[PDB]
């Protein structure tokens, strides 16, 4: 049952890694768009 | 831009929890599987 909560982990990881990887890319998009 | 610091603050601590947890249980899989 570890294992299987194991899995559950790190899927809640990589989700919240996903909402910041979009937090950069607006970030990104928002400083390209200042600059031209 | 400073929402866009509060976000990152929250999901960056958000993001150590769920990775301090997955630590802790790697360690209890180990010990008790291995």
């Amino acid at each position: 049952s570890g294992i299987v909560q194991q899995q559950n982990n790190l899927l809640r990881a990589i989700e919240a890694q996903q909402h910041l990887l979009q937090l950069t890319v607006w970030g990104i998009k928002q400083l390209q768009a200042r600059i031209l | 831009w400073a929402s866009l610091w509060n976000w990152f603050n929250n999901y960056t601590s958000l993001i150590h929890s769920l990775i301090e947890e997955s630590q802790n249980q790697q360690e209890k899989n180990e010990q008790e599987l291995l």
